[PDB]
RNA sequence: UAGUAUCUGUUCUUAUCAGUUUAAUAUCUGAU
RNA sequence: GAUGAUGUCAUACU
């Protein structure tokens, strides 16, 4: 049959889309294009049980919708007599879990609805207004929102209007103010220029007799003001008497709603009437203060902290009269046992902190840090933390700072859990106070040592965490002593077997290091470090990055104390960590390395690195490559370049390309510092570049690369454009990493010398004779154009009128 | 050998170092 | 090869010179003093000598030739 | 291979084992501009993916300093495809 | 593992035009 | 003084 083959088209359309590599473009092409003569029904006939196929994948979905909207844009009035089964078939996606399924869903929906227009829907969508079950008429409202945005929410205003007043049923009105309310969570800020018309259209629902009606238009209340923030307070002049008089009446979720929607309202209000409406309901907030229904206090938590939070409400309203209460019904134990109730209620506490001040709020909980319920000291040290991280310790007293060090010190005494809470909390109070501190620093330091001494590792990795974090103030306060025995501890359990807590070790031992210094160092750095050499072929990642620090850290600024041929050795071993995956564990390999090579003399780990370079031949000579550049660069150069080049003048040519391989990563690795040295490579340069093997020539295009683009704007014209004139023959070279490379200089060459030197060696060929020859002159061509477009105006040659038409730019040839 | 005069290489960078400071 | 002004080996010379001069015209029309340059030479506005550029992108070479 | 499409506001990453990598030129010197590639390599299950093997990506993608040199940060999204 | 390079071997009537192609040869296709 | 092209060679480097 004619629909049977138009069915097997649309089937093998469908599966060249879906499985096809191109051929999903020409696909969607050809399936938008021929849509009125497939029509509506078999089409969507074979769409929609593949859409609500429940093994399709994310993707697949992503380019199924795709198909469908270029389809939906060309068939027009043609879907109109399927559209209520679209959507019956449809709606579900809407509520599904996935964020993603949810906006593919509203933008079918909205699509459907710019296809099909306004009429057929509100036509089509009807009957299930006064529906009995609550999920059609979800769905319904959801689609409405998401057909407000796509045809505007002016051409669905009257369609509210009517049906939010409708006598027949409340149901019809808590759907039309439900679609309000997802109108607002759907469109953020831009419903502001119609929510003066919304808020008047649902305003009178406040006072209807049906209590779910009242209910669902605070929500949408509280919704539009939400979308609105901090805009659009004027609009809702009109509903400002109906909630306020209405929480004076109501009870329970309603009022919970009610004050939900003033909460959201409130922050939008100038200075006075925030002021004033506050005042007005700080008494039925502190009173729904001990409500027992969790959701009523997480609401009026919020509502608390969303008041707090607006300018207008004085720091002595809040201290006078919402203080008290507020931390004698909500601080109990019995809130610490729910994680959402916890999270709000420390968010609150910090807001409120934020602009009351924070001694104000921390003096009201610092001896429940000493509470024996670990949960809620948890709960109070995480307060402490974000407040102090807010706003510091410039407000704390001598009392509440001696309150702070004890229950500090008790919590972290009676700790029997590996808090990571408890960690930060005492490494940032004790850096905060700074050297405020330095009374208590004895005791503290005791009780780190003692933590320093459990038996369980875990604890012990605290202790060193704890230890790292507060080594600096620990510093500025003068006890360097107790820091030295701290360093002997950490040093005596250098044999731990579990590598993280070893890491940690290292981590402290690097804190110690950097804060009493090389020569009081106790143990001393000659018995340190040849312990520190075995634990570098350790496999985890923490334990090689801390103690590669601790390394680079000791060779920075205390190598006096070590002999040559223990820094060699540690060279040797550290070569290889070169090549590591983890980005920190190269970049700590590269400073150790670095203060190493800086501290001991170049020349013999530069023997031994050149060494390496002609016995190895393998992948690790790249290692040995970017060792070079590393003491290049932290070193200085002029260090490396005489024996260097002195060792290329051995015929084995293997060499040869190593020692170009290594000047190209090393002019890449220190970039500007090698504007000093290009004179000094050009010779080996100009030898490299005319050598017979063309892997030299490979490499030494490398090298002007990377030279040319370490040295742009600082004034090596010259040497550029003299190994330029060596660079450029090779560009009718045919093997592809050869011709890459020379490609590759060239980019570099225009960067460095400039877009008119690289357009003049290109005039002539661009139209030879040779289709070979203006092959490869396009092509520089085309990248030199790519890359200075508007450069070139200035460097084009004059090109002279023929008979037929005008090639002279004459604007540029006036002359004032 | 190298290994004899390491150690005099290795203060005469130290010289060189400070005297370049 | 989908940018506006890129050749090949079978550009012609009309072809790039166009190219050419609608680059170059679209950098007076970019670079200020280029065309403040242009606006003093002649008597005109800028706004004149903006719509007078304009009017050369269409064909500023004149029509091409055959083959 | 490479998309090449209009980048966005989303910005790519890098896996584990190409930490620090540059995506165009494959080197591990001096990171330079953030990356940023189209809505499509962005969209759905692919947000927060590395840009070269589609993998988990666990640090921001970076062009290194010689490609930004070279203007190579303005060709389009860099996710291969 | 399968890619490149270097030696060895071969490398096509001292008989004439046209066509494809080539920068030009070369190659290929027809006639004498 | 013009050394190219090919494979059954054979030998080296990735
Ligand atoms: C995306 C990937 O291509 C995926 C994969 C499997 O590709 C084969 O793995 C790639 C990772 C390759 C690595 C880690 C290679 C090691 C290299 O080691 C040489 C010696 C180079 N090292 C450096 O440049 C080292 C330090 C530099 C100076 O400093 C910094 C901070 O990098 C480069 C490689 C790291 C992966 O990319
Ligand atoms: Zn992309
Ligand atoms: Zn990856
Ligand atoms: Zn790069």
């Amino acid at each position: 049959s004619p629909e049977e083959q138009k069915e097997r088209k649309i089937m093998k359309l469908l599966l060249k889309i879906k499985n096809g590599t191109p051929m999903r473009k020409a696909a969607l092409r050809q399936i938008t294009d021929k849509a009125r003569e497939f029509g509506a029904g078999p089409l969507f006939n074979q769409i929609l049980p593949l859409l609500m196929s429940p093994t399709l994948e994310d993707q697949e979905r992503h380019l199924l919708v795709k198909v469908i909207d270029r389809i939906l844009y060309k068939l027009d009035d043609l879907v109109r007599p399927y559209v209520h089964k679209i959507l019956v078939v449809i709606e579900p996606l809407l509520i599904d879990e996935d964020y993603y399924a949810r906006v593919e869903g509203r933008e079918i929906i909205s699509n459907l609805a710019k296809a099909a227009g306004l009429a057929t829907m509100i036509s089509t969508m009807r009957p299930d207004i006064d529906n009995m079950d609550e999920y059609v008429r979800n769905t319904t409202a959801r689609a409405f929102a998401v057909v407000a945005s796509a045809l505007g929410i002016p051409s669905l205003l009257p369609f509210l209007k009517a049906v939010c007043k409708s006598k027949k049923s409340w149901q019809a009105r808590h759907t039309g103010i439900k679609i309000v309310q997802q109108i607002a969570i759907l469109m953020g800020c831009a419903i502001l220029p119609h929510l003066r018309s919304l808020v008047e259209i649902i305003e009178h629902g406040l006072v209807d007799e049906q209590q779910k009606v009242r209910t669902i238009s605070a929500l949408a209340i509280a919704a539009l003001a939400e979308a609105a923030t901090p805009y659009g307070i004027e609009s809702f002049d009109s509903v400002l008497k109906p909630l306020w008089k209405g929480i004076r009446q109501h009870r329970g979720k309603g009022l919970a709603a009610f004050l939900k929607a003033i909460g959201y309202l409130i922050p939008l209000m100038d200075a006075e009437y925030a002021n004033y409406y506050t005042r007005e309901v700080m008494l039925i907030l502190i009173r729904e203060f001990q409500s027992p229904d969790e959701e009523m206090k997480k609401i009026v938590l919020k509502v608390v902290k969303q008041c707090c939070g607006t300018d207008g409400v004085e720091a002595n309203y809040i201290k006078t009269e919402i203080l008290p209460p507020f931390f004698k019904h909500f601080w109990q134990h019995r809130m610490a046992l729910d994680r959402r109730n916890y999270r709000q209620l420390v968010d609150t506490t910090v807001e409120l902190a934020n602009k009351v001040g924070a001694a104000e709020i921390i003096s009201r909980i610092v001896d429940d840090l000493k509470d024996e319920a670990e949960q809620y000291r948890k709960m109070v040290m995480e307060t402490i933390e974000k407040i102090m991280g807010n706003l510091g310790a410039a407000d704390i007293d001598h009392k509440l700072e001696e309150q702070l060090i004890d229950g500090i010190l008790y919590a972290f005494q009676e700790q029997t859990t590996e808090d990571s809470v408890m960690l930060n909390g005492f490494g940032t109070v004790v850096n905060a106070l700074g050297k405020r501190v330095k009374p208590y620093l004895p005791q503290i330091c005791g009780t780190v040592l003692w933590r320093l001494n459990n038996k369980s590792a875990k604890v012990r990795q605290q202790a060193a965490d704890l230890i790292s974090r507060t080594a600096v103030v620990m510093k500025t306060c003068q006890e360097e002593k107790l820091m030295g025995h701290l360093g002997v501890v950490l040093y005596e359990y250098l044999g731990e077997e579990y590598p993280e807590v070893l890491g940690s070790i290292l981590g402290a031992l690097k804190a110690i290091v950097n804060v009493i210094g090389m020569h009081k160092m106790t143990p001393p750095i000659k018995d340190l470090l040849p312990r520190l050499t075995p634990i570098l072929k350790n496999r985890h990642e923490k334990v090689q990055e801390n103690c590669i620090d601790l390394v680079g850290r000791i060779a920075d600024r205390g190598a006096e104390y070590v002999s040559a041929r223990e820094w060699m050795r540690i060279c040797f071993e550290l070569l290889e960590l070169l090549k590591a995956h983890k980005k920190a564990i190269r970049r700590a390999t590269v400073n150790t390395f670095g203060y190493i090579a800086k501290a001991i003399g170049p020349h013999d780990v530069l023997a031994t690195l050149l060494n390496n370079l002609k016995v190895q031949e393998r992948q690790n000579r790249v290692c040995t490559t970017v060792a070079i550049a590393i003491v290049a660069e932290t070193c200085s150069p002029f260090t490396v370049l005489p024996a260097l080049m002195n060792e290329y003048r051995v015929p084995e040519l293997n060499v040869q390309n190593g020692v170009l391989k290594s000047l190209s990563f090393l002019f890449e690795y220190i970039g500007e510092m090698g504007k000093d040295y290009i004179y000094a490579v050009t010779p080996l340069l100009e030898d490299a570049l005319m050598d017979r093997d063309l892997v030299h020539r490979q490499t030494a295009s490398a090298v002007v690369q990377h030279m040319s683009l370490g040295v742009y704007g600082f004034g090596c014209e010259d040497s550029l454009n003299h190994l330029l004139n060596y660079v450029w023959p090779n560009v009718f070279e045919t093997s592809p990493h050869v011709i890459q490379a020379v490609m590759g200089a060239l980019e570099g060459l225009r960067v460095a010398i400039g877009p008119c030197r690289m357009l003049q060696y290109c005039l002539q060929g661009l139209f030879h004779p040779a289709r070979k020859v203006r092959d490869v002159y396009w092509k520089i061509y085309n990248s030199i154009y790519i890359g200075s477009q508007d450069a070139l105006i200035a460097h084009y040659p004059r090109i002279y009128n023929d008979d037929k038409n005008t090639y002279i730019r004459y604007e540029l040839d006036y002359i004032l | 050998a190298a290994a004899a005069a390491r150690a005099a290489r290795a203060a005469a960078w130290r010289a060189e170092q400070a005297a370049a400071a | 090869s989908k940018y506006i002004g890129t050749g090949h080996a079978d550009t012609t010379k009309w072809e790039w010179l166009v190219n050419q001069h609608r680059d170059s015209y679209c950098s007076y029309m970019g670079h200020f003093d280029l065309l403040n340059y242009f606006a003093i030479a002649e008597n005109e506005s800028k706004a004149r000598v903006r719509f007078n550029l304009m009017e050369k992108m269409l064909q500023p070479c004149g029509p091409p030739a055959d083959k | 291979i490479f998309c090449r499409k209009q980048a966005g506001v989303a910005i790519g990453r890098l896996c584990e084992k190409c930490d620090g990598k540059c995506v165009i030129c494959d080197s591990y010197v001096r990171p330079c501009t953030l990356v940023r590639i189209c809505d499509e390599c962005n969209y759905g299950s692919y947000q927060g993916r590395c840009v070269i093997c589609g993998g988990p990506g666990v640090s921001d993608a970076y062009y290194c300093k010689e490609c930004t040199i070279q203007e190579k940060d303005r060709d389009g999204c860099p996710k291969i495809v």
